[PDB]
């Protein structure tokens, strides 16, 4: 979840 | 000259070299372009989070709250936010939100969000025990 879209 | 889906791409490509503050500032010229869009403001606000800049970080929050009431990533980023604030209520309901709508929109992040809740009511319970 900790990522960029 | 980049338009708003490039200028996202290429913080995306910072972001995943640990170029932080740089990708935060691509988001930004990205919000020139279009400021509308709330993926921006959830992209930018998890920068700031790893540069412990939590007030930036909690109004990204908001503003992408703003344009998309059900975003996932921003309910989860401002609960993390809060938590590291010691804000641990407000950060726990937002992390429960966060799960509520992963379950909605079919979403899994590899247990994240449950492991996220379970850090944060153990951290509220270790300043509660403290206390005594
Ligand atoms: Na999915």
């Amino acid at each position: 979840i900790e990522e960029v879209d | 000259s980049p338009s708003a889906q490039e200028l996202k791409e290429q913080g995306n490509r910072l972001f995943v070299g640990r170029k932080y503050p740089e990708a935060a500032a691509c988001y930004g010229r990205a919000i020139t372009r279009n400021p509308l869009v709330a993926v921006y403001y959830t992209n930018r606000a998890l920068c700031y989070l790893k540069m412990q800049q939590h007030e930036q970080a909690l109004a990204d929050c908001r503003r992408a709250l703003e344009l998309d009431g059900q975003s996932v990533k921003a309910h989860f980023f401002l609960g993390q936010c809060q938590l590291e604030m010691e804000s641990y209520d407000e950060a726990i309901a937002n992390l429960q939100r966060a799960y509520s709508l992963a379950k909605e929109q079919r979403l899994n992040f590899g247990d994240d969000i449950p492991s996220a809740l379970r850090i944060a009511k153990k951290k509220r319970w270790n300043s509660i025990e403290e206390r005594r």
